[PDB]
């Protein structure tokens, strides 16, 4: 039929396979029939721009263990109706902003086993249906604060084998995880790395009390006070000032008139 | 914990600093418009005691400068501290030292500055001053660190604008005086203080990366390596390795070019220039017991300087260590410099002035042997010069009287002034060497006898011997001017039954020649006076024992006479007869200075002299100079004078120039004009006049004697001859003939006058006639020389020797015309007649076999006992009075 790829392994359904095939880049000729794709354990190095092109139906990619280290912006146009990513165990260190926009229907994805040492909020774009995601194995030092903030629907996550420098730069990220409560087997297993005094210490264990050194939003209070802190120090030191040499002048004036002859 | 920076909020602090500065702006700006829109002062009061607080003026004013420097100094290193830790923080108030201290430190500032703006006297201006501003961005934002627990390295660099107060602070405490450390100060602070801030500017924009690019442009550069890079960068250096990279940093670095390059090059050189400001030639010297050490001051240059050096250390004189310190204002040229280097251990110099008693101190005049004071012979204004050397020695005579001097005076009546100082201690020992007159003194002496000047002047120069392998005049003169005038004891062989009778004769024995008091021709603990070649073969006389005369008689006398009695014109002069005179050609103008003549005549006219043996004296030259020194020259008998000019043949030649015994070519303008090339024109132009008249025979033979300031243009005085200017001016023909002088010969005269204080009054009794304890008091009180009626004792006085020349040809000494045998010659003289030669007046080509019709003669002093002689000779001696 041809709607499967010359290459590739077909089922009825819309399901293809195409791994253990040593396949240096994406196999032409996609159909909108195929709803499932594989593509692990490949050697795409290079993804180009639009290579998903003509399965815009398809439901689950895999691009697991093929050796990604670059991907377009543009590659994953038109997968409106993909909902199953697996781009683990790749060479990813960096994410173009605007790559993962289209995926609107987006569920799980997944970029465990990466190089990528930080993950932005424009990476991410909006996410709204997605539901889960998967960052272990990650040089995710630290969260930017704001990524969580579009995805309503996220309530699982992995976090394990990752430089995490516990300070104030994740204090959004653990917020999430009293609110989630990771079950205990995965908590054991997520640690601060830095080696300071917060070595072998679960990211669960760190309330609030521990990081209230850490910057609070600015108020409303402060906002007056660091504005009238200055011009009213400097009014109290000219009138304390002043007054010390109005005093002294005024004793010093009494003990000699008074004293004049004597 | 740590990581406590997420969110950043320099905003906080730069507002409120903003905001303090711009509403004291805006309320003295309001309160300005307001004014212009409409007991004795306790404001004034108060404003009086913030200003003599804020000055050094009482002790609680110079506490508060000094802790107002020392916190400055100590929040400038807290930000150095701070510069390592990152931009933001969160730090603890009271778990922390440094924040405490820092607290306690801007607290102070902000009293500090309520003083201040207490003592101010415009608030306007006060608010934009560098202090002011420095003071808003810097206490405000560490109240609010304080208030927030967290630290924000902003404006901190600014810090070290207070530096720039560095001046004024020691100004107040009256450290800082002098204009050059004030200026040195100002330099510093301004450098150093720009160089810190905007290391610190480029620290702050480099480690907190532009805003606009979401602070993605961190550099991580430390302070020190911000230092470095603004060194390097306003050096014009540029290496490259380390520059900045973020849009603020390139932009502050373009407008920090401008500014800056032009500080570096305009304040380093010249605070290089102030640091090298240093005195080379200070200190004292140190008096080194059992060496004696003389002064030299006034006229000290390169050329003196070294004269006088080769002359006082020359190794003819005896092993004595006499160690010589100069002392001048000026410090040395590289020259001068080097010439000390080649007398390292012999002399030192040491800069100051004669004037401060600070610097004769240094010196040590108070263990000195002598002080000898030089002479700016070659000035402009004689009087001057006088002056000033008179001021040097009243100022050594001031700081110490007991001190010996020997000083030039270019003119004779300052010479008198010298007297009328009251420590002019002459007895134990004193001198003046008075350059105008011993040069007459020489110039009436070679009248006398022609070429004696020379060897009067020889003598005193100290001259190794040198010899020459060809057979010129040269070679014979070289052996006369290798001898000099030493002084020995006596021995005790010769001090049994008469000094005379023994000295005569001896001298065969000595092989050298002699001249309680002063003795000349001894005939009829004494000091012989000898003319040996080295002051080596010296210590052979001790070792080896086998109305019309003058108030005294001295000089002659006549009544005073008119200038219009003596003023003559060319008829009545070419009518007179004149033959074998002295005829004085004198060059001058109104302005001209004066060279005073009376030292000329009177020398001419000693009691040894008969009336009839006088010689005529007429000076011809312009009426008004002669006028001008006609107030001396009145009481003289037997002189002339012919208005008109030298340079005119026709008054030449009434004056009988032909048959005159001598004709002396004086100027009196030469201190006019001081271009080396026109110096002495007019003499060169008078003398070749001279030579090349005519007579009914060529004028070329006559005696003539120049007196020339320049030596160099002694060249033009003879034509044939062979002119260098390597040569010097003893060597020159017209010198060793007698026909030319300069003063420059007798700068030699103070190696010789310390040495042996006799020497120069035995001038003073060898030239110049005499000069008497009585005569020197009588010319100081009157300055006029008068005379009474003769006394026996008076006509006693005349038993003195004067120069004379004798020929060869015709008189009992015609055997020894070429006897071969001077020292037999010389050895008859002093048996048969008791007269002593001091050498021979020997024709220029004499030594050569083939004839010639040369005149010129020049001088030989002492020749040894084997000396050959030829008829045609003439002989120095001292004949005695009748
Ligand atoms: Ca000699
Ligand atoms: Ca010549
Ligand atoms: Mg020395």
């Amino acid at each position: 039929a041809p709607d499967c790829p010359e290459v590739c392994t077909c089922v009825p359904g819309g399901l293809a396979s195409c791994s253990a095939l040593s396949l240096p880049a994406v196999p032409p000729g996609l159909s909108l029939r195929l709803r499932a794709l594989l593509l692990d354990h490949n050697r795409v190095r290079a993804l180009p721009p639009g290579a998903f092109a003509g399965a815009g139906a398809l439901q689950r990619l895999d691009l697991r263990e093929n050796g990604l280290h670059s991907v377009h912006v543009r590659a994953f146009w038109g997968l409106g109706a993909l909902q199953l990513l697996d781009l683990s165990a790749n060479q990813l260190e960096a994410l173009a902003p605007g790559t993962f926009a289209p995926l609107r229907a987006l569920r799980n994805l997944s970029l465990a086993g990466n190089r990528l040492a930080r993950l932005e909020p424009a990476a991410l774009g909006a996410l709204p249906l997605l539901r889960s995601l998967s960052l272990q194995d990650n040089e995710l030092a630290a969260l930017a604060p704001g990524l969580l903030g579009r995805l309503p629907a996220l309530d699982a996550l992995h976090l394990r084998g990752n430089p995490w420098g516990c300070g104030c730069a994740l204090r959004p990220l653990c917020a999430w995880l009293r609110r989630h409560p990771l079950p205990a087997s995965e908590a054991e297993t997520v640690l601060c790395v830095w080696p300071g005094r917060l070595t072998l210490s679960p990211l669960t264990a760190f309330s609030d009390a521990a990081f209230s050194h850490c910057a609070q939003p600015l108020a409303l209070r402060d906002l007056a006070v660091v504005y009238t802190l200055g011009p009213a120090s400097f009014l109290v030191s000219l009138a304390s000032c002043l007054a010390l040499g109005s005093g002294l002048t005024a004793c010093r004036a009494r003990r000699r008139r008074l004293r004049t002859a004597a | 914990p740590c990581d406590s920076r997420g969110q950043r909020m320099w905003w906080a602090f730069l507002a409120s600093s903003m905001v303090t500065f711009f509403g004291g702006l805006f309320i003295i700006l309001l309160w300005r418009t307001l004014k212009y829109l409409w007991e004795v002062g306790w404001m004034t009061s108060v404003k009086d005691w913030a200003g003599v607080m804020i000055s050094a003026q009482t002790l609680t004013g110079r506490v508060l400068v000094v802790l107002v420097f020392a916190l400055s100094i100590g929040a400038l290193v807290i930000y150095f501290i701070d510069s390592s830790n990152p931009i933001e923080s969160c730090q603890n108030f009271y778990k922390d030292f440094t924040l405490q201290i820092d607290m306690a430190f801007n607290v102070f500032f902000l009293l500090y500055f309520g003083l201040r703006f207490i003592a101010a006297n415009d608030k306007l201006w006060f608010w934009l001053e560098v202090n002011s501003v420095v003071d808003f961005f810097t206490v405000p934002p560490v109240f609010v660190s304080v208030y927030l627990n967290r630290s924000w390295l902003g404006l901190r660099f600014l810090r070290a604008l207070r530096l720039i107060q560095f001046s004024e602070i020691l100004q107040f405490l009256n450290i800082l005086k002098t204009s050059n450390s004030i200026k040195l100060v100002n330099l510093l602070s301004i450098f150093i203080s720009t160089w810190l801030t905007a290391a610190g500017f480029i620290h702050l924009v480099e480690n907190s990366g532009d805003p606009w690019e979401n602070f993605q442009n961190n550099q991580a550069l430390t302070y020190w390596e911000c230092v470095y890079l603004l060194m390097v960068t306003m050096s014009t250096v540029g290496y490259g390795d380390v520059y900045a990279k973020t849009t603020l940093g390139r932009l502050f670095m373009v407008f920090f070019i401008l500014g800056g390059l032009a500080m570096f090059a305009s304040y380093v050189p010249e605070i290089i220039e102030l640091i090298g400001n240093r005195k080379k030639y200070g200190g004292s010297y140190s008096a080194v017991s059992g060496r004696k050490h003389i002064v030299v001051c006034g006229h000290i240059t390169l050329e003196s300087v070294s004269n006088f050096l080769k002359d006082f250390l020359h190794k003819d004189r005896d092993d004595v260590n006499v160690e010589i310190v100069f002392l001048h204002n000026i410090s040395p040229n590289l020259e001068l410099e080097a010439l000390f280097k080649r007398h390292f251990t012999q002399v030192e110099f040491y800069q100051g002035s004669v004037l401060n008693p600070h610097d004769l101190a240094r010196v040590k005049i108070e263990s000195a042997d002598a002080c000898l004071i030089l002479a700016n012979k070659y000035c402009a204004d004689p009087d001057a010069e006088d002056a000033s050397n008179i001021m040097r020695v009243i100022s050594i005579k001031n700081y110490h009287p007991k001190i010996r001097i020997i000083t030039q005076m270019l003119q004779y009546h300052n010479k008198a002034h010298l007297l009328n100082i009251p420590s002019w201690n002459w007895k134990e020992g004193d001198d003046a060497i008075c350059l105008a007159e011993l040069k007459l003194g020489f110039i009436a002496q070679s009248c006398l006898a022609q070429g004696l000047s020379t060897m009067l002047a020889n003598l005193f120069s100290m001259r190794s011997f040198i010899k020459i392998e060809e057979d010129t005049w040269q070679k014979y003169y070289l052996e006369g001017v290798s001898n000099e005038m030493y002084t020995e004891y006596l021995s005790s062989a010769f001090v049994g039954l008469s000094f005379p009778t023994v000295c005569e004769l001896c001298f065969v024995k000595l092989k050298l020649l002699m001249i309680s008091r002063i003795l000349i021709n001894p005939g009829n603990g004494t000091l012989g006076f000898f003319i040996a070649s080295d002051a080596k073969e010296v210590k052979r006389a001790f070792f080896y024992c086998k109305k019309k005369y003058d108030s005294t008689g001295m000089f002659h006398w006549c009544a005073p006479k008119e200038i219009e009695k003596v003023i003559l014109t060319r008829s009545e002069a070419a009518m007179t007869v004149l033959s074998g005179h002295v005829v004085v050609c004198i060059f001058g103008d109104v302005s001209s200075a004066l060279i005073g003549l009376r030292n000329l005549v009177m020398p001419l006219r000693a009691s040894n002299f008969h009336y009839h043996e006088l010689k005529h004296i007429v000076f011809v030259g312009s009426i008004e100079y002669l006028k001008r020194e006609w107030e001396t020259l009145h009481n003289f008998p037997k002189v002339s004078i012919l208005p008109g000019t030298p340079l005119s043949r026709a008054d030449l030649r009434a004056v009988n120039i032909n048959l005159c015994d001598m004709c002396v070519i004086l100027s009196a303008n030469q201190n006019n004009i001081d271009d080396t090339s026109l110096q002495d024109k007019e003499c060169i132009l008078a003398s070749l006049n001279i030579k090349s008249m005519q007579f009914d025979t060529t004028g070329v033979n006559i005696p003539i004697i120049t007196e020339l300031v320049n030596d160099t243009n002694v060249q033009f005085l003879d034509q044939d001859d062979d002119d260098d200017p390597d040569t010097e001016l003893y060597l020159t023909q017209p010198f060793a003939c007698g026909t030319a002088f300069a003063v420059s010969v007798l700068d030699s005269l103070m190696s010789a006058t310390y040495f042996n204080d006799n020497i120069l009054t035995l001038i003073r009794t060898l030239v110049t006639g005499g000069a008497t304890p009585e005569l020197e008091a009588l010319i100081a009180e009157e300055n006029a020389l008068r005379g009474g009626y003769s006394t026996p004792q008076t006509l006693a006085n005349r038993d003195r020797c004067r120069v004379a020349q004798l020929a060869l040809l015709d008189g009992p000494f015609a055997d020894l015309g070429d006897g071969g045998c001077y020292g037999d010659l010389f050895c008859k003289a002093l048996k048969t007649y008791n007269m002593l030669c001091f050498g021979i007046y020997r024709l220029r080509d004499a030594h050569l076999s083939t004839p010639s019709q040369c005149t010129k003669r020049y001088v030989i002093t002492n020749p040894p006992y084997e000396f050959e002689l030829v008829p045609t000779d003439l002989i120095f001696c001292l004949m005695q009075f009748d």
